[PDB]
């Protein structure tokens, strides 16, 4: 029923479009105010704000939330230590984007529920798809 | 703590939250002051309109007499009213600063402090503290004279206002029986001082005085050094200029000249209170009061004008400007263009309504140019401070002095923040040269 | 021809080369006017150095009067003084323009017409159009005054009127021609001409075949605000003063918009009146004071703010206003610096101006309308008298001289100031400072 | 007749100077504020705009004229991208220019109608001059 | 006691951090404005200036301070020449961070006063801490 | 006696410097209005023109002048049009100089009566100098 998002790109802002068809209370958070603007229209709550910080991901109780996603990709030290955050938070369910094989065997380690690797997995499917 | 906000979902509301909430409270107010429970006669609904405005904006100009006119459960709304126009100004402009610093952190971040309760629970400690230092110290003195039940109200009515920066008055003339009453001078010039000192003055130096002078924010020892030059240098000026005049200071003392002279280079930065009469003021008096009223108080104080910063980043941007220095430098701090450019707009802004404010009010009623531009300066810069005009004001001059007292409470606030956040644009023409000088 | 400079040495020059020339100018005039070939009676050293201020910044103000305290060769003495004030400030600002123009074009070809052809257009023009006025002034006084002194007093005022300096030989500077349309509109069309800007000039004659879209940004926004400002100063004027029986009621129809346009239009720095100012309703009075700080154009004979920095500033506003990113003018985007140009020029001429009526204030005993209109005609070089120059004390008159000084070079001097700062090598971290 | 020219190098301010030159407004498009400013001399009405952002595109009102041409000659991307904005907010005749045969024939996919190598084409016309 | 700290990254604002905490007064300065800003917070006086230049090291004044830290890490150029433009001026005492050997020697010839290697310094300083 | 160098580099102010120290009228020309003002004190004359500009040259009576020194290195287009237009203006001697074998080959073939190459020339002499 009730999710977050962290991290408003590309990749973030698509779970936030299809998680709202569905009838599904989404907090978007991206620290670029510009990105929140463009999920203010597609999710429940949209706030600009910096999940690396401590005291912020306290304030945004996440743990409250069902899931979080971490969807930061381009700098790798903020997705590992935003994953961390959320795991003193208390979050039970933590799911984390990672672009690169050697950061998905760290959020492996640190603790991540799912790591979500869009190349190497949608890579799997489209070829399914080409046999059947 | 949590630093994070909403955006709206790209130009700046600030503009939009600060006249909604100005008038979201004048219309109440002016609703209020119409019925018969707060008047002894009843205000009619352009007279309601002055007065709730002049209470809103705590300008303090009176079409009507406050001590007379009300009755005490008027006095007891004007109170709620001026505390909601100085104190509500200072909480709403720290409020509205404290979300402009922390859209720029995150934007900081993005490309490479308390929290809002603990911040507005210290603006009203800070207010009802500074009142009640000078509550009691006026109940000192009016206790014995007017008895416990009507010693307080009285100190507590002109607590409010002074800290206010309102100039309410419950006397007939209002502190003009004090001139040469120290007590009552210097717990009212110290009451609008610090009311129109400013927070972040007040706050820096509350939690940086140990490591000195030096290491304040470049606001806060403008302001600190600005504001004595400022009463200095009117206290000096309003000694020479009317040591001589019968009229307004010619029968005081020794002392008691400088006490109205400083009383008066006070009250002229927002409060509104005199211990004489601008009635019989020399000219060469009045023109230095209208400089004074215009530069007002301190940026997110209770009351104020164009704002002393708002000058003072003028003044030395002309003597940068005069000595053709690449940058505006003050206490070795650059003031970057965009500053300077806003403290210009302002006062150039400022002109502009106030010029077409007092063409206006010859047309409407007649009277001489210098009871003209005294008065709408006065509204303008909400100092309030009367030299006639507003006594024999027609119909349509009060009308005029409503949106002058309106805009010239808010627009120096507002206009920074259409400065600051302009609409982004897609389309941008060709720079082209304009000939100017 | 040749694009090129020889360099300073070692900020601009052009602002010391401003003042140096108008010293030099004053200083020597003002030793001239004191001796007894020039003058009836003689002039004071304080009347003598008010004389060339009011000659040479072209301001016409009059401690004494200019009919009859000069002798013949006094008056030839004085369109000597106020030809060298108006067209020579003109011809100046002209040519400081042109080298800022050749050393910013060598400067954009290091990253990546001729000054005496100049020259001799901006005098040509001025004889042209100061020759046009004289007939048309002789066509009007030639048959009622003589075929000596009518033309005589046609040359004086039209190089008067061209130069925007509004010395006049009658008692009543044309008073007496309220009701006279040849020469009004022969006097008016020759400081709006003058007072038009030799850039806005030369534009129109070089490309009026493009058409007006082709035209600079300073020309469209001269020939556009001037007009406007002429009918706004005439409809204002009549509309505040048609009742007033001393200064317009005893006028008939006609006369009243021939009066009222020829004070919107001598406000603009000419300094001529064929009405009473001294007898004008005060609401006209605010009127006219804002007309005369804004002052003609730019590279021109007149004074003020000029038009072209008040418009900016007007501009400016209206895009601070509606909380818009580019202040765009004629659809070009006006550049942030001279944004900053215009404001500080209105404020630095705000402050002079109130330290100047403090002054006044303390040395003369006077309203504050009077002395306010007074120091605002001296500062924007218009010489409008309100009654209270007539009653000037040594003190007032040092002020005076003071702010004619300023007045006339102070807009230019600080717009150069802008353009060329020092450079430094030391810059301290930028801080931010709360205004409003 | 009214013209767009996108793009304001060697052949963009050759045409906008031909076109003002027979009494056609042009309507001059750069990123480059200098050259902007450089055709804002002659040029109908000169504007500093991105043509490759879809909503700048809406904002210039590109469907109003007759013909628009783009002459972005080093960014073949942002070529191809104008082409497909111009053609996609209804410009009835889009002519580009392109500096190789394979741009040309990814243009020619988009919609671009005329098509124009400056080298190519000037080879032939020199061609012919020569021997006539 | 007066101190200069030319270049304020990491090593630079920790130096001059730890001299104004105990008491001493202390000039930062350094080109990018941004790391200029961080240390007027805290530095007695902090200035955005080149101190390659000559013209401007006299206009710092640099002689009347005890001791001028040179600072500037990734551009070994500008460490060389600010080292020898201090020297000239007439300072006593420099201290010099380099991060090669070969500009260790370097700066000893050109007559730095005292040279720190952090790397280095800090693994012997780690060894000993982990040794005792 | 009299003498112009055209370009004011690290060669051509060394040109001025000993020229005008030998005691010679020397007309020092550059496009940028900072090494005019570094060779003003020097010169006789400092003039900032550019002088690439046909007009320009005409003014300058450099037909009058006994030798014209260009010192244009960076931009070879400027260089050899300098030495183009001052041998249209009349100027009997033009010493120019190259940075490279080929602008050398043709500034020889142009008409430049002394083409100075100063890291050959150099390299010459020095070899020289260490010889004996
Ligand atoms: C929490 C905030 C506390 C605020 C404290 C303020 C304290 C102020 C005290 C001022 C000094 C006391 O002031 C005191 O006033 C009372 C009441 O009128 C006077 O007492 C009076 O009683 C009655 C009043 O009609 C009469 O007999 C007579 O007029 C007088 O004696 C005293 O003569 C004076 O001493
Ligand atoms: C909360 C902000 C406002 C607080 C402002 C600062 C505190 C209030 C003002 C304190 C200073 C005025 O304090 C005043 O000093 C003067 C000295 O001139 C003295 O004032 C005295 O005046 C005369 C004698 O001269 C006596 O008749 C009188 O009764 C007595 O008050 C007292 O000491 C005090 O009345
Ligand atoms: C509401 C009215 C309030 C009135 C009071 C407000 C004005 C107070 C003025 C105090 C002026 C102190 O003046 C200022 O003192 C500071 C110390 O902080 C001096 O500072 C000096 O010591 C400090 C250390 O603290 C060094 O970092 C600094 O480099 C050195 O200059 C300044 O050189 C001097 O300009
Ligand atoms: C660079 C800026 C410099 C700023 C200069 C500031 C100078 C300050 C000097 C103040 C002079 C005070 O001088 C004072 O003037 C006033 C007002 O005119 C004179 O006052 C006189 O005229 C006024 C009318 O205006 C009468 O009402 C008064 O009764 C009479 O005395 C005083 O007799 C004189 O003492
Ligand atoms: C730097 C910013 C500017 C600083 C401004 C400083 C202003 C200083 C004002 C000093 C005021 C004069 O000081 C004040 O004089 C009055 C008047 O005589 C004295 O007043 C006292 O004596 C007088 C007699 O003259 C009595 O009438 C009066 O009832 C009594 O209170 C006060 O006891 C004293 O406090
Ligand atoms: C007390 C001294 C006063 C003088 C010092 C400075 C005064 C400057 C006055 C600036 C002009 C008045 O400011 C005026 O504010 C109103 C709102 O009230 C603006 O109008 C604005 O209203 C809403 C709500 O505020 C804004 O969101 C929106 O941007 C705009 O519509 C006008 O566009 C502006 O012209
Ligand atoms: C009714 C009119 C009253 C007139 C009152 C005018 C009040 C003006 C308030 C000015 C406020 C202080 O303003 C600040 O002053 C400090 C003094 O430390 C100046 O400090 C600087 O001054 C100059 C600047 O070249 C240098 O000597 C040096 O760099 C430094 O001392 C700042 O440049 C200025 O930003
Ligand atoms: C006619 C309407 C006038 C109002 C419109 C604008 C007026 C603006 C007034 C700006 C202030 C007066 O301008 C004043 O000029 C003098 C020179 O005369 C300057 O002083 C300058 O003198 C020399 C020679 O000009 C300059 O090279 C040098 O930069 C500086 O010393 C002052 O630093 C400046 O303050
Ligand atoms: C390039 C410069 C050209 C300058 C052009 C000047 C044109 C001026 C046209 C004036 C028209 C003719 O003006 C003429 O003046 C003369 C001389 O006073 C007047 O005078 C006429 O009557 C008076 C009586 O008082 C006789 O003394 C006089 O001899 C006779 O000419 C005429 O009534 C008028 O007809
Ligand atoms: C060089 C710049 C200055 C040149 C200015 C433009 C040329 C001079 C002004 C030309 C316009 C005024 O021209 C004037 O027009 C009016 C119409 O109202 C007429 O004026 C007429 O007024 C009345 C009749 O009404 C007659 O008694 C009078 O003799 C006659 O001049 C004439 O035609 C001319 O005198
Ligand atoms: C001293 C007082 C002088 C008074 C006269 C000065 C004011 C003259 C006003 C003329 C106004 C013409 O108004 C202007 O005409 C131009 C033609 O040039 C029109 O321009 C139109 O045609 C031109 C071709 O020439 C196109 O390039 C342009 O895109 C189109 O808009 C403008 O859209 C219109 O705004
Ligand atoms: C957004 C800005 C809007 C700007 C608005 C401009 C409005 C212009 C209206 C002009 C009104 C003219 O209105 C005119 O006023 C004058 C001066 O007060 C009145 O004049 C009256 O009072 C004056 C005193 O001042 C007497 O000298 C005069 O004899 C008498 O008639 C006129 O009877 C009236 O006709
Ligand atoms: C757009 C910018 C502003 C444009 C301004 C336009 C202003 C227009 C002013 C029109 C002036 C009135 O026009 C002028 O009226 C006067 C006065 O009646 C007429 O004057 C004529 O008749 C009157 C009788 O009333 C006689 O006394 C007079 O001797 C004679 O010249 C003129 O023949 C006519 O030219
Ligand atoms: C006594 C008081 C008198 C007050 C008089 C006020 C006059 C102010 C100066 C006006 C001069 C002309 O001012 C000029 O007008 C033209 C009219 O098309 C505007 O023209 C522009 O309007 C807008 C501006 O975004 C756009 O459509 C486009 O850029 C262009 O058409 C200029 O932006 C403006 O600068
Ligand atoms: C109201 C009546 C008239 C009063 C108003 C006068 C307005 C005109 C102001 C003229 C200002 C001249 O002042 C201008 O600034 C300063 C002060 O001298 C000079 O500045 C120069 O000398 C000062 C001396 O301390 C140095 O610090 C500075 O680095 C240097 O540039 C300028 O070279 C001069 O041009
Ligand atoms: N600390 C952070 N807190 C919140 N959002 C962040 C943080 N760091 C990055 N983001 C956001 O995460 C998103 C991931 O984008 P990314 O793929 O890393 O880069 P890009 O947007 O260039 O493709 C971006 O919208 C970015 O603003
Ligand atoms: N996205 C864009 N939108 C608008 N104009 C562009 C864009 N990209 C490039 N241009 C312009 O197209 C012009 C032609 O590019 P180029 O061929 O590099 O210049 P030239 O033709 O002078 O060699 C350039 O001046 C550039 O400013
Ligand atoms: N010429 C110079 N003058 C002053 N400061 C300089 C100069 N050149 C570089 N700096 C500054 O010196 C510092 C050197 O530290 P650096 O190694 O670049 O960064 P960090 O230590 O943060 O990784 C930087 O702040 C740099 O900007
Ligand atoms: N067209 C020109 N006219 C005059 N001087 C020029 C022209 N083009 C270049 N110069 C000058 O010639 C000088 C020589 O340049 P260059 O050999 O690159 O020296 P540097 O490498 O020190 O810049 C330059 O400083 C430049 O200012
Ligand atoms: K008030
Ligand atoms: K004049
Ligand atoms: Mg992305
Ligand atoms: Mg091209
Ligand atoms: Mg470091
Ligand atoms: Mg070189």
């Amino acid at each position: 029923k009730q999710f977050a998002v962290i991290g408003l790109g590309r990749f973030g802002l698509a779970v936030c479009k299809e998680l709202q068809d569905s009838g599904s209370q989404v907090l978007a958070v991206d620290i670029n105010e510009d990105r929140v603007k463009e999920a203010a229209g597609f999710v429940s709550q949209a706030i600009v704000a910096n999940c690396t910080h401590e005291e912020t991901v306290a304030e945004l109780k996440l743990d409250d939330y069902d899931m979080v996603m971490i969807a930061i990709g381009a700098d790798v030290n903020a997705s590992i230590l935003a994953t961390l955050i959320a795991k003193e938070a208390g979050v039970k369910s933590v799911w984390v984007k990672a672009n690169d094989r050697f950061q998905a065997r760290v959020l492996q380690k640190i603790g991540a529920d799912h790591i979500i690797m869009p190349e190497r997995d949608m890579g799997i499917r489209v070829a399914r798809k080409m046999l059947d | 703590r949590g630093v994070f906000y909403v955006p709206d979902g790209a130009k700046g509301g600030e503009p939009r939250i600060i006249l909604l909430s100005f008038l979201g409270v004048l219309l109440p107010s002016a609703v209020l002051l119409t019925l018969p429970v707060f008047s002894v006669s009843g205000l009619s609904i352009t007279d309601a309109l002055f007065t709730a405005t002049s209470a809103i904006s705590v300008t303090g100009l009176g079409v009507v007499d406050t001590g007379q006119h009300f009755t005490l459960a008027g006095k007891i709304l004007l109170m709620c009213l001026m505390q909601i126009g100085g104190l509500g100004q200072m909480t709403l402009s720290a409020v509205l600063l404290y979300m402009f610093g922390v859209r720029l952190s995150l934007r900081q971040q993005a490309l490479a402090q308390v929290n809002l309760r603990r911040l507005v629970k210290k603006i009203v400690t800070f207010a009802l503290v500074a009142e009640a230092i000078g509550f009691v110290f006026l109940s000192y003195r009016w206790v014995p004279e007017m008895g416990w039940q009507t010693g307080m109200f009285y100190a507590l009515f002109h607590s409010i206002s002074a800290f206010n920066n309102a100039g309410f008055a419950l006397f007939s003339d209002s502190m003009m029986s004090f001139v040469n009453d120290p007590l009552v001078s210097f717990t009212l010039a110290g009451l609008f001082i610090f009311g129109g000192l400013g927070f972040t003055v007040i706050g820096d130096v509350w939690r940086h005085w140990r490591k000195g002078f030096h290491f304040l924010h470049i606001h806060t020892k403008i302001m600190l050094i600005a504001t004595p030059l400022l009463l200095l240098v009117g206290t000096v000026l309003f000694w020479l200029l009317e040591r001589h005049n019968p009229n307004t200071m010619g029968s005081l003392t020794t002392g008691g000249q400088w006490l109205a002279a400083f009383f008066q280079s006070a009250s002229a930065r927002t409060a509104g209170f005199n211990s004489v009469d601008l009635t019989q003021f020399t000219q060469p008096a009045l023109l230095i009061m209208i400089v004074l009223m215009l530069i007002g108080a301190g940026s997110t104080s209770t009351g104020g004008g164009i704002k002393v910063s708002t000058f003072a980043v003028a003044f030395m941007a002309t003597w940068t400007f005069l000595r053709q220095k690449k940058h505006v430098v003050m206490f070795k701090r650059t003031v970057n263009w965009p500053t300077v450019t806003k403290s210009l707009a302002i006062i150039v802004v400022s002109g502009a309504i106030l010029t077409t404010a007092m063409f206006l009010l010859m047309l409407t009623e007649k009277a001489s140019f210098d009871k003209v531009m005294f008065e709408t300066i006065s509204a303008f810069a909400t100092v309030g401070l009367t030299a006639g005009l507003t006594a024999e004001l027609s119909e349509p001059g009060k009308y005029i002095m409503i949106v002058v007292m309106i805009i010239g409470r808010i627009g120096p606030l507002t206009l920074a923040y259409m400065l600051a956040r302009p609409e982004p644009t897609l389309i941008k023409y060709p720079e082209d040269t304009v000939l100017t000088g």
